[PDB]
Parts: C-alpha cells; structure tokens; sequence
C-alpha cells in the first residue's frame, strides 16, 4: 500500500490518502468496521470474517471463494487433462482463490485416472492414514492455519506417515458428501478431492451439492470433447450457478492459455445465502451516478395532409391525378347504407374506365370491432394494393387507418400500439415508418367530421367491449378528397347532425391547452360561417346548394384545427353517451355543449402551472366568440356576453330540430340513475382532460350528466 | 384457497417453487408473449381497481390513483419491452457466451400507500425475467393488492404460464410476515414504505433491496419566479393527497423573499399557523415515537378538527414556520400528508447547507429540487448539483409529475437503494437486478 | 429554416433566378418544391437590428393583406390571413421600439410571418408584389420598402 501511495503523492495526489494498520488486533479491526464515517467494506478470505462483514449493518461486497468442481467424464482428453489440473492446483501451493477442490469422474474412467495421478505427481491413500489427513485439516470446526500454503509432503510428516519429496499433492478417495467429511470444503492447500459417479448425470448432480456448499458460485470447469458432444457442454451450463463457466481450461492460470480473463480475484458478491452468483469489481461499484434534469420549453406543431383539394366536383379531377401517378391496385373501404344507392359507382367507374384493379368491400359498420378490421387486413395482403381509398365518414375512415397500419406491419400485433401510442402529446416514442408499400385516400360523405384529416383512431374489441384510442402523427392520410356533389340530397335530419359536431369540434380545440397562433384561426373561420347560412343548409337541403357545399369545406375546416389540439372534455362524454345508449354521435355533444361552457368560466379545483398563467383563461377566450361572430353590444361586460353567446346557441335549436334535453333524446330514467355512476368515471379517462382547462371531478362530472336530464339550467 | 397460518405458508411456497422451476425454461419468445398480455391487463384495469382501493384504505382520492396505475402500468411495458434477459445474452469470438439466469421467489412488501401502483409494477418484472413474487400487503389495503395481483396473474395465465406462479397472504400479521422473510426458499426483498419494516429487512441475512423516501427538499431563491414556483410546488404536494413517494417535505426560502411567499400561500391554498396549534399540529402526527396511521392521506382540513383548531374547507395544505432542524420537532420528518416545512434561510449559500440535513436526515437520497432562473445563473446550478446526495436534480421542476410536463421520467418509485443511511444514493431498479448473468469461455 | 421575420419562404413553392449573360428573371412554381418539413425558430432573431424588423414585418403585412382579397382566396386561407393581420396590428409596433427587450413580441412576429406564407402559398400575390418586385431590383432596393410605400 505504501509503494501505491508514495507513487501516487507525487503526482499530484493528497499526503494522507490510504492508510493501514499495525500490530492489529480483532477487538481493533471491529472499531474500524462501526466507525460511521466508513461507507463500504470490501472483504476477501474464507468464511470466517466476510461472514461477520455482512453483518455489519453496512453496505459490503465480498470476494469469496466457493469450492469448485471438477468433472471429467468418458469422452474426456484424459491424457491431457490429467495435467491442466495437476498444474492448476500447485501453482502457489494451491492458495489462489477459486482454485480446484474437488474431481468428479465417471465410473467408466475412474481405474484409469487413478494410477495415473500415482504416476505424475499424486500420491494415493486409502488404509488408516486416509483418516488422518481429514482431521488434520479441520482441528476446532474450522480450517487450522498450520497447513495453508504447504507442500503436500510436510503437511504428511504432522500424520506421521513419510512422502516422498518428489510429490506434488496428496488425494483422498472418498464417497461421502457432507460436514463430517472435512475433505470437501476449501482448503487452500495442494489437496484434491475425487469422487464416485456411476454416469455423467449423476455427476453434475455430485457437483450441485459442492457449489452450494461453497455458498457463493465462482466458477464451473468440466472436461469433455467439445467438437463430437456438443450437446453435453450446452447441458453443463443451465445446471450450473456460478459466474465462470470453462470448458478444458484450467481454473485460475497457467505459468500459451486466454490472456483476456479477469483474475480469479476481483470477482465479488454481496450475500452468503445460496443460490448467489458472483459478479466482477470494477470501478462502477464505488461510484455514485447522479441526473439533473431541465426544463425545457415544449415545441408545438401543425401537422396536415400533403393536399387537399375541394369544390363542386372535385372528386374525379383529383381521382385522374391518382391515375396519371403510377398506381395499379387500390382497395374501397366502405360502409353498408351507401353501396345500395348510386354512391359507388362515381368512383369505381372512373377507375375502371383508366384501368386499375378495385375490389369492394362491404361490411364496416357503424363502430369498428377489431374483428373486421382484421379481416380486413387479411384481404389487404392477400390483394397487395398500392393506394387505399377510404369511404365513407366516421366509422369507416377510422377503421382504414388501422388496415393501413397491420397491412404494412404484419409482425406487430395491435395490442402492442394499445399502450405506446394513445395520445399525440408524447414526442419520445416513434412510429415504424409508413407509406412504404401504400399511401391513403380520404373522401367524405357527411358534413360534419373532419376525421379525413387528424391522426385519431378508435378500435373496439368486441370481446369485451373496451376501446383502444390509437393517435400519432402517422396515419394521417397523404390526400384529403373534399367534395360536395355527394351531399345534395342527405336527409335534413342528418344534415345538421353533423352539422353541430363541427360546431363543438371547433369552438372545443379554440379554449383546449394545445391551442396554438397557428390553429386559431381556422378555428374561427369554422365559426364565422356557420351562423351564415348552415341554418340554411337545413331548411333548404336542395333549394340552396350552395350553402350546402359552403358548410361542407367547413366540417374540414374544424377538423384541421383539432388535429393539431385536441379536444376538450364535452367530447369525451358525447363519446360515452353514444356507446351505451346507441344514441349517434353529433347529437351527444350537441346538448351538452350549452352545459359544459358554464363549467368552464367560474371561479371553480384546477390544474396548474398550465392553463392557469402560462394560457391566459378560458372565460375571456369565449368572449372572443361573441364579438368575432358579431352578436355583442358596442357597450357590455363579458359575464353578459357570454350569456347572448348561449343564447344564440340554444335559439338555433328552435330551427336546427335537435332535442332540449337528454331524455327527450330517447332514453329512460330507469337505465340512467343505475349507470350514471358506471358511465362518469370513464369520460374522465378516454384521452380527454388534456384540453378543458379545468381539471374535471367525478363528483362534478355527474351532476352535469343529472342536471341535462330534467332539463334544468345549471346553476350554483 | 385462502391461507391462515405459517401451517398454509409452508405450503403454499412449495407449489410457487414448483412453478418457478418449470417457469425458467421459458424462452425469450413467449416470455415477451406472457410480458403483453400482463401490461394490458394492468392499464385495462385502472379505474375498477382505484375506486376499490380507496373504499376501505380510507386514504386518497381515487381521481390520481387513476394516473398513477396508468402510467406505471405503461412505462413497464416502454423501455423494458424487448431487452435479451433470456437465453443468450451476446457473444464474443474471443467463443464466449453470456447466457443470463433467473434468482428465484422473491419477497415482497406493498405499504398501505400505493397498494396496487407498486403492486402490478413488481408483478411486471419479475415474469420478465423469469422468477415469481409473493406478495405481503398491509392489513389496510390487502383486499386491494391481492386484486391486482390476481388480475396480472390470470392475465398471464391465458398466455403460456403456469399455475401457481404468484401468491398472497390473507388477514396477515407481524408473525406470518417473519416466517416469510425467513423461509430458506426466498431469496430476494422487494421493501417499500416508511422506516417501519424496511429496517428489519435489511437485518434478515438475505439480499434485499428497499424502495425507500426521503425528506426531498426545494431550494427557492430571490432570483426564481415567484408566482410559477407557488403554484408548482403546490400542486405537487397535492397530489393523491401528498402521498406519493418522495413528494416535497419541505421548502427553503432565503430571507429576501420569505415575506413574499408568506402571504402569497395563505392566499393561494395554504394556511399558515403559529399558536400553541402549531404544538398541537406536532403532537398530533405523533402518537409514540413516529408517525401515525391517521391522518396518513387525509385531507388538511380534518386533521385540524382532530387537532383541535377549526380550517376552512377549500383550504388545500398546512405549512408550519419552524426554524429549529431536529428529531424533537416532528415536522422534518417525511408526513405523506398534505403539509409542507417552511425554513429560513439568511442567504443562498445557507440555504443549501440547510438541506443537507434534512437529506441526511431521510436516510437515502432520492430527489432533491431548486427553483431558480437557469438562463442568467448558470454558476448556481451547477453548484447545486455537486453539494447534494441524490439520484434526481430537478430545477424548475415539480418533484413527482403533473396531472405538458415531461414526459420521459421514470416513475417515483422504482428507485432503491441497497442501505439504510452513510450517503447512500438510489437508483432506479429494473430487470437487472433480478437477474445473474453467467459466461462460459471456450 | 427561417432565420427572417417577415418572409414566409419556408412554406409556398416559389423561387426565381436571374440568367447569366442576360437579365430577365427565371420564376419557378410547383408544389413539389414545398419542404416537406419547414422549422420556425424565434430565438435565431433575437439581434437583428430595427431596420429588419421593420422591413420583414411590412413584407409580410402585405403578404396577407392582398390575399385576403386575392381572385384566388377560398375559405382555406382567409381564415389564417385575416389571422396575420390581427397578430402584426399588436406586436409589430411593440417589437420595434422595444426590440428583444420584449422576446414574447418578438416570437409572435416570427411565428405570423410563416401564417402569411401558408396564406399565399395558396391564393397568389397581386399586382402590388410584383412592380414592388422589379422596382427593387433595378433601383436595388431592399425586398420590404418596395410594397411599403
């Protein structure tokens, strides 16, 4: 320690940097291992102080020694190593640690190296002096230091039977495996011990029970032909605990051996129980890793499709592109109502008349059940298309992008994207690239939902009955088809449907956390126009086309501004309502949209560090709506303002044909008081909340649900 | 079958041990297999589960434990998803194979706090890595923690495992415990919770490992905002009622802007107390020797009526000014209740110096937090860092998560350490610890 | 990458080039030569002194000020025009006399410059871009004061 410690003072190291004792002592060292300004132990030896190290009430690793097992079978080199382990055990007389310390071989085998061993370097025996060395060794219950280190022939001349000089070491022959027997423990000294095996199994057997005595696993090394009996070797090692392995290799060294082999030392544990394997110390246990972790500002985004094409017609003219663009198979993904009408021969007919390969498909309902979706997979690999066209508005345009997804990723099954991507805020985790093999085509045929082009999709598993939200910035289509020639004779019962999602999807993504300068104004124009002539949209249908086609671009035009922020918590219980009364989306939202505003502007538990200084409110953000649309007084206050806003919404009703209240919508009393309960607290956790300032309550989120269904005005 | 005493224990080991040794000849390919369908079951189960949690630990909000189960019921299944702990591990031409082995039954104990976020997060890693748990809970919430624990096993068990892969003790007790810890067939400690009984695990003469808290303390200087960390400190001490691990326990503010936080919290959502209540606050978090097990989770305002002194409803934590740093006063040590320590510092350098101690004083070193402007003082964090003993430096930063925060942080818990104290730091545990790693050379 | 306030370069398909030997210029448009990702930084203006604010701003005030009334506007785009406009009518001013001294000003400015270029990426300039476009290359004026006046 010294010589380390003057070669390191001059270098620049400080005067007292390792000490040691003198004369020590055991009552001594004890006060050096309490001491509390000690903060780790590293113990080496036998059994007899890492024991006590342990229990120290301090954090200690040991460098232990387990006696370790030989095993030699038939097919074995026994010419070879007979030696390997003749010179492995009198190197330093056997005192290495993790050295042999005991020889297992197979009947078959075992008369050849017997005398072999006499004819080297051993020196056999079996009458009344076989008893003699066993006790020398063990004298109290422990190892005796009187013999550690020393030639086998002294060690002889304390039994008082003579050894010729010339021999290496001295072998007992003995069948008895356990404490009595004092010849299987370590004993540091050139001393082995052979064993009885009547097969190879039974050997390794023979050598669990000699590392488990040991305690700690060091190392295992067993001699056999490596090149005929591969199997065998592949065997030895699952049977084995130890952190060493070697096959005809000697244990610890030779005096051409591997140079890349850590020392037999510097290999330590941190337990005496069983069934513990050592591992190497290096300079990673005596360091301490700290993180310091910063905030950083969050990066917003705005995501859409390449193009978008929309006017009267523009479905051909942007289906010719596709044409003149090399692509020959495409698949329709479609619904049920529409293929019966006229809605599917405008597009097929156009591509037959180019050329391309279309086949149908027909059978996606008003809610995808990952059962369709499957097969629908199923005929998208069996055909290998190039372009998928979605049709169809809602169900079956979310549905298609899950078909894109297992279509170009067939190993990775579903449920693995259920619990990776769930949510666009999360930038950590990337999706396997697409558009590789295929690209999509979005087309509508509602006025309504812009779900052509935001990256959602929800998949329902019909076993159950649970959905599975799916959103990243991946399945986005690369085309977005908005036409009106499709939408002229939709009936006007349906045609505000739609109508109002937009209004929600809209006037939701303005107040949401994630609204951006970028996303704003879109999600104003949306607005702007519906007050115009949406209502004459409804009275009219065909009378007046275009308000019709007006309100269409519309739907996109909401739904390109939530695609970048996500909506609010009044879609979230318009998707729960829908699911379990039957009751169709577009109306969920519509009743409760003129309820949920004045849980947003109050005094009201909310979340915070967001939304609370950073966002500036969300009560003067609606007071925004009622200026920007134009039905404020040149003088007022914004309390009153939002009241004309609501005001207007619910005189649109008057004409817009929609229900006062939930139960007037078509549900009973009877099946609402006994799943209310059930149906709340689970709003509150379907991706929504991330918008709505407000940080929502289960005990708040119910009385909304109770206050809309007798159609009383919510009031505190 | 339900088990009643060590007679059932001694048997009901036998048959996870029968399970452990057929379970580790299981391959890499449908060990990932059993590894999904756990995970989804886990986060498909939240809210059930969080709503029953509650109803007889009496403790909580079930709004938070929703987000807590979730989260850790994805991140388990977001960076441990595909790493080789089976089979062959790599090689070397050198032929040198590094095949990895499994440990074994490992015990675990899941505290009265998160009765099931910790629950299905140890359940998780161990059919990674091939070993089986049993699992101990408290009296409390046992109903809550054999739920969860019997919905990841039936899970895995329509996936390719065996039977008896994952146990439970019913209507358990101190004596049952200690013949579990002592069984010579486990040999591994997964310990959570207070210093209540991760003490005697360390002192059982077997391996083990404690998810333990200490006392994490946030550094507020005069140059930090002052209306951001209010509010960000507040909200997370709110959090499922200040409860989860390694929360803030107290806050350092130097003396310029002590007056200004002062009024600031009493207006926001504190209320601050200096009367003969303040000894009434501390007695009333001690009934002998430690903490108690009533007002754990509670609300702030009824563990005033207990104590004694009447609080408005809509008020949300109780702060104390206590300058004396000791074991006599009770308000260092981690509560797991919605109070927070507020301390006087003369200036900066103090203020660091300061919470040394109340590190110290925790035992193990886990988060520590500074609020101040790292833009114009870059010096000051950087001196922050190289004072303290902790495994997390936060700046600018609510210690355990929000309700746009950041995302890609390791959970509260699954961070231990391997001691009880003499600067020791945590670090995050995960399927390397509960797996040995052999190499046979050729 | 945009590292000017005032030119939405990074969106709309546009690019001109000059002959050699001769003078006339060379306009390119396709909407294949849009980035397929563009960056808006607003910490790499940060110094650019009040005489490129000044310039940049204006360039895109016009930018959406005409295509709002472009023959070529559809309800697509004079939702993000008239957007600009109200974002440059209160910190243009406020990120001029103050400068960086007020960095929020400044990064509204930068942001509502690339909003103009979504607007006339897709309905086109009128007559006042383009005499402002010939009329600053032969009198060598800056791009800015040539639609300012």
């Amino acid at each position: 320690a010294d010589i380390v410690l003057q070669a390191a003072i001059a270098a620049g190291a400080p005067k007292d940097l390792i000490g040691w004792i003198d004369q020590p002592s055991v009552e001594l060292s004890n006060a050096l291992m309490h001491h509390p300004d000690i903060n780790l132990i590293l113990a080496t030896g036998g059994p007899g102080m890492v024991k006590a190290a342990y229990s120290s009430g301090k954090p200690a690793i040991g460098v232990g020694a387990g006696n370790t097992p030989v095993v030699i079978d038939e097919t074995a080199d026994i010419k070879r190593a007979v030696a390997s382990v003749l010179m492995s055990k009198t190197f330093d007389n056997g005192v290495i640690c993790a050295s042999e310390q005991s020889v297992v071989v197979v009947d078959s085998v075992y008369d050849a190296v017997r005398e072999r061993f006499a004819t080297h370097g051993g020196y056999l025996l079996q009458g009344k002096e076989l008893k003699a060395v066993q006790d020398v060794i063990l004298k109290n219950g422990a190892l005796n230091a009187a013999i550690v280190g020393q030639p086998a022939y002294k060690i002889a001349e304390l039994a008082g039977f003579s050894v010729p000089e010339n021999t290496k070491i001295l072998i007992g022959e003995v069948t008895v495996v356990d404490e009595s027997e004092p010849f299987a423990h370590e004993k540091l000294s050139p001393t082995l011990a052979m064993y009885r095996a009547k097969d190879f199994e039974d050997a390794v057997e023979k050598a669990e029970k000699l590392v488990a005595m040991g305690g700690i696993g060091h190392t295992s090394c067993l001699y056999t032909d490596q090149d005929n009996q591969p199997a065998r070797v592949s065997y030895f090692g699952q049977k084995m605990k130890t952190a060493r392995i070697l096959i005809n290799t000697p244990a610890s060294q030779g005096g051409l051996y591997n140079f890349k082999l850590a020392p037999s030392l510097t290999l330590g544990c941190g337990s005496w129980g069983g069934n513990s394997i050592s591992e190497n110390v290096g300079p990673k246990h005596l360091i301490n890793k700290k993180t310091v972790a910063k905030r950083a500002e969050n990066m917003l985004w705005h995501k859409l499709p390449k193009s978008i094409y929309f006017r009267r017609g523009s479905l051909p003219i942007a289906l010719d592109e596709v044409i003149t663009d090399g692509h020959k198979r495409a698949l329709i993904v479609t619904d049920r109502f529409l293929f019966n009408n006229g809605y599917a021969d405008q597009i097929t007919s156009v591509l037959k008349a180019a050329g391309v390969e279309t086949e149908v498909f027909f059978e996606v309902e008003a809610d995808p059940t990952l059962s369709i979706v499957r097969k629908g997979a199923e005929l998208a690999n069996s055909f290998k298309p190039d372009v998928i066209i979605a049709l169809g508005g809602g169900s079956p345009m979310d549905a298609a992008k899950i078909m894109w997804v297992m279509y170009e990723h067939p190993e990775t099954h579903f449920e693995e994207l259920a619990l990776r991507f769930m949510d666009i805020r999360k930038r950590i985790y990337k999706f396997p690239k697409m558009g590789v093999k295929a690209k999509m085509i979005a087309v509508t045929t509602t006025s309504g939902t812009g779900s052509e082009v935001t990256p959602f999709a929800v998949v329902t598993d019909d076993a159950t009955g649970q959905k599975y939200p799916l959103a990243d910035y991946a399945l986005t289509p690369d085309m977005a088809i908005v036409d009106a020639n499709l939408v002229m004779d939709m009936p006007k019962s349906l045609c505000a449907f739609g109508g109002l999602d937009a209004v929600t999807h809209a006037m939701e993504a303005y107040v949401s956390v994630l609204a951006s300068e970028f996303s704003d104004g879109q999600a104003l124009q949306a607005l702007k126009l519906l007050k115009e002539y949406l209502p004459a949209s409804y009275h009219e249908g065909s009378k007046n086309p275009v308000a019709r086609e007006r309100v269409h671009s519309a739907a996109t035009i909401a739904g390109i501004a939530f695609a970048n922020a996500f909506l609010g918590v009044c879609h979230s219980m318009a998707h729960k309502l829908g699911s379990q009364f039957h009751i169709p989306h577009g109306l969920a939202n519509a009743l409760l949209i003129c309820n949920v505003i004045r849980y947003n502007a109050n005094d009201n538990t909310k979340q915070t560090a967001f939304s609370q200084y950073d966002r500036p409110q969300a009560r003067r953000r609606y007071a925004e709506i009622a200026d920007h649309l134009g039905l404020s007084a040149p003088g007022d206050r914004t309390a009153a303002k939002i009241e004309k806003l609501l005001a207007w919404l619910e005189t649109l009703k008057a004409e817009l044909g929609i229900p006062k209240s939930i139960r007037e919508a078509g549900v009973q009393e009877a099946d609402f008081l006994a799943n209310v309960d059930k149906l709340s607290e689970d709003a509150f956790d379907d991706q929504c909340t991330g918008a709505n300032p407000r940080y929502p309550l289960i005990s708040e989120l119910k009385q909304i649900l109770l206050d809309t269904y007798y159609g009383r005005d919510y009031v505190e | 079958m339900a088990v009643t005493n060590v007679a059932e224990l001694n048997a009901l080991v036998e048959r996870v041990k029968k399970a452990q040794r057929e379970y580790a000849s299981f391959t890499q390919e449908q060990v990932d297999k059993i590894f999904r369908a756990a995970a989804l079951a886990a986060a498909d189960a939240r809210i059930p589960l969080a709503k029953m949690a509650v109803a007889e630990s009496g403790m909580g909000i079930v709004e938070d434990k929703v987000i807590k189960n979730h989260f850790a019921s994805e991140y388990i299944y977001n960076a441990y998803k595909d790493e080789k702990t089976c089979g062959v591990l790599s090689e070397d031409d050198t032929g040198t194979i590094t095949i990895a082995e499994p440990i074994g039954i490992i015990c675990g104990i899941v505290p009265t706090t998160n009765p099931t976020s910790t629950a299905i997060f140890k359940s998780l890693i161990s059919l990674k890595t091939r070993n089986a748990i049993i699992f101990s809970p408290h009296p409390r919430a046992k109903d809550a923690t054999n739920k969860a624990a019997d919905i990841v096993l039936q899970a895995a068990i329509a996936a390719g495992a065996p039977k008896d892969l994952i146990g439970w003790i019913d209507q358990p007790s101190v004596e049952l415990s200690n013949a579990l810890m002592h069984h010579p067939d486990i040999n591994l400690i997964l310990a959570t919770g207070g210093p209540g009984m991760v003490k005697a695990a360390y002192s059982s003469g077997k391996p083990a490992i404690g998810v333990g808290a200490g006392n994490t303390p946030v550094v507020i200087d005069e140059t930090a905002d002052i209306k951001r960390a209010v509010a960000s400190v507040l909200m997370s001490k709110t959090f499922d009622n200040g409860v989860i691990c390694a929360s803030e326990q107290s806050v350092v503010v130097v003396d310029s802007v002590y007056d200004a936080v002062r009024e600031r919290f009493a207006t926001h959502g504190g209320y601050l107390l200096q009367g003969k209540e303040l000894k009434a606050v501390q007695d009333v978090i001690l009934k002998n020797g430690a903490l108690n097990a009533a007002i754990v989770g509670q609300p702030a305002y009824k563990i005033a009526e207990l104590a004694g002194f009447s609080v408005p409803e809509n008020t949300k934590i109780l702060i104390g000014e206590v300058t004396v740093v000791d074991e006599s006063e009770p308000f260092a040590h981690e509560k797991l209740s919605p109070t927070l320590a507020m301390y006087r510092a003369k200036d900066f350098e103090d203020a660091v110096e300061k919470a040394e101690k109340l590190v110290a004083m925790g035992g193990i070193g886990h988060t520590s937090c500074l609020y101040t402007d790292q833009d114009n003082q870059p010096a000051r964090v950087s001196y922050f860092g190289q004072k303290m003993k902790t495994a997390r430096i936060l700046i600018n930063t609510p210690a355990s998560q929000g309700g746009l925060y950041n995302f890609k942080l390791a959970p509260s818990l699954t961070l231990g350490c391997g001691s009880w104290g003499g600067n020791s730091i945590s670090e995050n545990v995960g399927p390397k610890h509960l797996i040995n790693k052999k190499t046979v050379a050729k």
